[PDB]
RNA sequence: CGGCACCUUACGAGAAAUCAAAGUCUUUGGGUUCUGGGGGGAGUAUGGUCGCAAGGCUGAAACUUAAAGGAAUUGACGGAA
RNA sequence: GUAGGAUAGUGGCCUACCAUGGUUUCAACGGGUAACGGGGAAUAAGGGUUCGAUUCCGGAGAGGGAGCCUGAGAAACGGCUACCACAUCCAAGGAAGGCAGCAGGCGCGCAAAUUACCCAAUCCUAAUUCAGGGAGGUAGUGACAAUAAAUAACGAUACAGGGCCCAUUCGGGUCUUGUAAUUGGAAUGAGUACAAUGUAAAUACCUUAACGAGGAACAAUUGGAGGGCAAGUCUGGUGCCAGCAGCCGCGGUAAUUCCAGCUCCAAUAGCGUAUAUUAAAGUUGUUGCAGUUAAAAAGCUCGUAGUUGAACUUUGGGCCCGGU
């Protein structure tokens, strides 16, 4: 079997320079649990429709839909 | 060029052909072994040396 | 001097002379007039689906003596009426009146083949289930 | 259309970068900089592909943002910075200096120089002109404006730039009998001496160059870079010295070197 | 939008499909060298056509032309190296006179039978494709491997895959297990 | 010398009949113009142009078809000898 | 042409005043294009013929036109404005739109795949190592095309004649290709999988533990068997019918051609059909056709463009250097 190998000078210098997927492979990093690609982009495009924080918008929508 | 001839005889000979079933035979070998079989029947033992070669001789 | 001009500066006369005499070929004349698109029912194409209008039985040409069992097919993409030969034993029992057939050409780039007068296409599929496969036993024709 | 282009397709890259046809649809488009796009070598192509110091472009970025590489004494953290001809690349870790000179096949070679030679570079004079407030300036082949040059410096001369204070230490005229580094065309990378320069007023002055093996070749003056006198170059030449052995003599070298 | 992958067709169907002389001449080759198709003869004829035209246009050059002396020597060296051409007759007039059986002789399926080791070309075929005979230490299961005359001395059974010294196979292991349980414990 | 031709031969040419050109052509190039591209449809339709008109010049296509044709041989037939 | 205006700038680009020019049988102008141009592609004696929407370069366009804003860069359309076509929501007041991006639907048709996973690679953008990328990659569908090449291999036993000392007359360790839906033990991957590798994560490959071939049913097909053109005058059926047949032709009672069965042939994980094109086609002919009669010398002459056009002008000698 033929491959490639890296031996870093320290574990900290390995965690600095090594890809996160391959740290997850070796157990040096926990896998980040995000949403999937589609829900991330859908959330972004939903949040594009709000100007500002949306506190005023939420209060107005709540008050007006209360009546 | 008459176009309205009788169409009622269509499928006559295939319909009235007596259906005989395929017989059950051992499979021929496939691929390289079939070329081995052809080489044996054509260039090793030639029992049909009638002039040059007869490949499918009917019973005379 | 064997006809044609030969001189080094006589390339225009040779080129235009070949361009003029090039039209007497069948294929160049047909391809540059574009008669496959103007005429010749399948508009430059190989196959065409149509709808059967009526089953015909064509008298075969002399000296042959048979009924040729064709169909009259109106093409979907043109509306042109053609006659298409249903090309095996039986197989006219397989088509219908008023269903959809796929037609191909018939071997001779136009030029009605054999003893069939005026038929230059043939039925490859009926209802999309392929007359050869229907004829052997391989497929069953759909009811709709 | 419609604006400047920002992508370089792989197969539209310069051929001397030696990028593989597969493994991606795009090539690293060099940034704007001292050297033209098709006559430069980006730092990602130098580090990842030539030196093999990085496996990815992500690692080339990780190398450069630690301010390791420096081109001509300045750091140049861009991934696709156009390091072209004569450029001195110092990697302070690994303690080595490279000079981007062509090999004789027309490709930028990995050529390690010393720290003394890394303290200067050479520059072909592109124009000598008078700037504002009547101050003479000279423009080299890598975009350097150098004020108050020697008045004997003309176009097609070669100046020696000191890379720390970017001044002219000395210069080499364009005369018959001086070394040439051919920097363009199918004779690219070849080194020889000028036989003579053929004038052609109106366009494209030609130079007849003869190398050490007495093989003369004609090259346009855009591609001629003077590097020193007859012999004794001002730079260190790469391995091969710009000789252009034919392919029969090349396979003779290979069979005479691999048989031991 | 990557570079399109280059691909080539490595055989050529003959111009006349039904010639008794050619069909007998091809069945003799397919029964002598143990071939599967006639495509395995058309591939070799395609290689011969390419080699022979690459020599035929070099021979139109002057002698001691640089391209002739480079490419003809390379073509001769490659054919001599694979053993199609012998150690004498190193000439472009001698690579024109090559035949189809000179290339069929150098296959791994031909060479495994020729080096003892197989007792038939068809047994050589089924030994090669069943992960026996290795060419170096490398198991080769391609019958058209076309040995390059330095690997002739190292054609042998694999270090795995028995007849070369390994676990005794599948049907022998199962048949020995049934023989071991049928006697008792 | 120039002309209308003719007779013999086949060097040669040609599918042959025959040809001193229809030769000097697979050993293919002296110069040049025009024309033909299987048979019909068709010298038709239409357009242009010329004519007082008749028509002339130019001039298709769809479609159809496995031959049409050329030279010669043997026979048969002739209200041919 | 002169001058101005305009432009980022040249310029009839536009304006004002003058002049009457400019292109064309060396094909202008107009018409068609089922024309985006090129690198290139198919076929390859040579010359050619045909294709190039399509992975790279350049152009053009975002439903059709037009106009503009911002900006270095746009006459931008995942920017705006108007008109035209189309079309969505509505509480009828209004409001919103542009898949020739990716995936997908309808329609059209002979004709073309997933509303998948991810930025790990290639690169690009941004204040930027960090974010984003339907660009791109990965997988799914996929017989477009291309590469390699399973479907069996080896004996023993009954029988071959190719044979030995004149086997006289078969023996002998005969020599074993075929032949026993006999007979035996080996061989292995298609498949199924522990695992590891793979990978961004998986799938596949590659590597492998245990399984996994005897009718090795773990069963190769597609076209054919008159000629062209490889291969039957075998058998049953039909009887100018049915049908075959590219062409010639076959069929009217023994059909080598139809429908079948048996056998045989050709290519083979491929083979057949249709359409186009190339070679064949020296049947487009420059190479390289033909014109007496096969198609074809203008009825004849003059003549412009075009094509073509007699011979002649420093030859010869001698000496020296000088690369293979
Ligand atoms: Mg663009
Ligand atoms: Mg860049
Ligand atoms: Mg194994
Ligand atoms: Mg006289
Ligand atoms: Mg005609
Ligand atoms: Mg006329
Ligand atoms: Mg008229
Ligand atoms: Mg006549
Ligand atoms: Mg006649
Ligand atoms: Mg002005
Ligand atoms: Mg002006
Ligand atoms: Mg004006
Ligand atoms: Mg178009
Ligand atoms: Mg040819
Ligand atoms: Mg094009
Ligand atoms: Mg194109
Ligand atoms: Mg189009
Ligand atoms: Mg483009
Ligand atoms: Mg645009
Ligand atoms: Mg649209
Ligand atoms: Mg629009
Ligand atoms: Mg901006
Ligand atoms: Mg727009
Ligand atoms: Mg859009
Ligand atoms: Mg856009
Ligand atoms: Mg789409
Ligand atoms: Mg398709
Ligand atoms: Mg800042
Ligand atoms: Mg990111
Ligand atoms: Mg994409
Ligand atoms: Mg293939
Ligand atoms: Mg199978
Ligand atoms: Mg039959
Ligand atoms: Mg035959
Ligand atoms: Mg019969
Ligand atoms: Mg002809
Ligand atoms: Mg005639
Ligand atoms: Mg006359
Ligand atoms: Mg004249
Ligand atoms: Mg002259």
């Amino acid at each position: 079997s033929v491959g490639f190998g890296l031996v870093y000078n320290s574990v900290a210098e390995a965690k600095k320079f090594e890809p996160t997927y391959r740290l997850v492979r070796y157990g040096l990093a926990e896998k980040v649990e995000k949403a999937s690609r589609q829900q991330r982009k859908q959330k972004k495009n939903r949040d594009k429709k709000i100007f500002g924080t949306g506190k005023r918008l939420a209060k107005k929508v709540a008050r007006r839909n209360a009546d | 060029a008459k176009v309205h001839g009788s169409l009622a005889r269509a499928g006559k000979v295939k319909s009235q052909t007596p259906k005989v079933e395929k017989t059950e035979k051992p499979k021929k070998p496939k691929g390289r072994a079939y070329k081995r079989l052809l080489y044996t029947r054509r260039f090793v033992n030639v029992t049909l040396v009638n002039g040059k070669r007869r490949m499918n001789p009917g019973p005379s | 001097g064997k006809g044609k001009p030969r001189g080094l500066n006589s390339a225009r006369k040779l080129r235009v002379h070949r361009r003029n005499n090039r039209w007497a070929e069948n294929n160049y004349k047909k391809r540059l007039l574009g008669t496959a698109f103007k005429s010749s029912p399948f508009g430059g194409s190989s196959h065409a689906k149509g709808i059967v209008l009526e089953k015909l039985g064509i008298e075969s040409k002399q000296p042959n003596s048979a009924i040729r069992k064709c169909v009259r097919v109106q093409l979907i993409k043109n509306g042109k009426k053609v006659t298409a030969f249903v090309p095996n034993d039986g197989c006219l029992n397989f088509v219908d009146e008023n269903d959809e057939v796929l037609l191909a050409g018939f071997g001779r780039k136009g030029k009605a083949k054999g003893d069939i007068p005026g038929v230059r296409f043939k039925v490859v599929k009926v209802s999309g289930v392929s007359l050869l496969a229907l004829w052997k036993e391989k497929k069953e024709k759909p009811r709709s | 259309a419609r604006g400047p282009k920002k992508h370089l397709k792989r197969l539209a890259a310069p051929h001397h970068w030696l990028l593989d046809k597969l493994s991606g649809c795009y090539a690293p488009r060099p940034s704007a900089g001292p050297h033209k796009l098709r006559e430069s070598l980006p730092l990602i192509v130098f580090l990842r592909n030539r030196l093999k110091y990085a496996l990815n472009g992500r690692e080339v970025k990780a190398i450069l943002m630690q301010r390791h590489v420096k081109v001509d004494g300045k750091v140049r953290t861009d991934t696709t910075y156009p390091a072209g001809f004569m450029d001195v690349i110092t990697l302070d870790a690994t303690n080595e200096n490279f000079r981007l000179v062509y090999d004789v096949k027309g490709r930028f070679a990995v050529h390690r120089i010393t720290d003394e030679e890394a303290s200067y570079k050479l520059g072909k004079v592109k124009k000598v002109q008078l700037g504002k407030k009547g101050v003479p300036y000279v423009v080299t082949h890598d975009g350097r404006t150098i004020r108050y040059p020697d008045p004997n410096i003309k176009v097609n001369d070669t100046v020696k730039i000191d890379l720390a204070s970017g001044k002219i230490t000395d210069f080499i005229k364009f005369d018959a009998g001086k070394l040439v580094y051919v920097t363009g065309g199918r004779n690219l990378g070849r080194i020889g001496t000028i036989v003579h320069k053929e004038r052609h007023d109106g366009g494209f002055d030609l130079v007849h160059i003869k190398d050490s093996l007495d093989n003369t070749f004609v090259t346009r003056l855009n591609n001629v870079f003077v590097i020193g006198e007859q012999g004794k170059p001002y730079i260190s030449l790469p391995k091969g010295k710009g000789i252009k052995l034919s392919i029969a003599e090349e396979r003779d070298r290979r069979r005479a070197q691999q048989g031991l | 939008p990557r570079a399109p992958r280059t691909y080539s067709k490595t055989y050529s169907t003959p111009k006349r499909p039904y010639e008794s002389s050619r069909l007998d001449a091809e069945l003799k080759l397919a029964g002598e060298f143990g071939l599967k198709n006639k495509k395995e003869i058309y591939r070799i004829s395609f290689q011969l056509s390419k080699i022979r035209r690459a020599a035929r246009d070099l021979l139109t050059r002057d002698e001691k032309d640089p391209k002739r002396l480079f490419e003809g020597n390379a073509l001769i060296r490659r054919l001599v190296r694979v053993g199609v051409l012998s150690e004498d007759k190193k000439k472009l007039d001698y690579v024109l006179a090559l035949k189809v059986e000179d290339f069929l002789e150098r296959r791994l399926q031909t060479q495994v039978y020729k080096l003892g080791l197989a007792k038939s070309v068809h047994h050589a075929r089924v030994l090669i494709t069943q992960r026996h005979i290795a060419v170096g230490k490398q198991i080769v299961n391609i019958p058209s491997f076309m040995v390059r005359l330095d690997s002739e001395k190292h054609i042998d059974f694999a270090p795995t895959s028995p007849f070369g010294g390994a676990r005794p196979g599948r049907v022998a292991r199962r048949n020995a297990a049934r023989k071991a349980e049928a006697s008792g414990e």
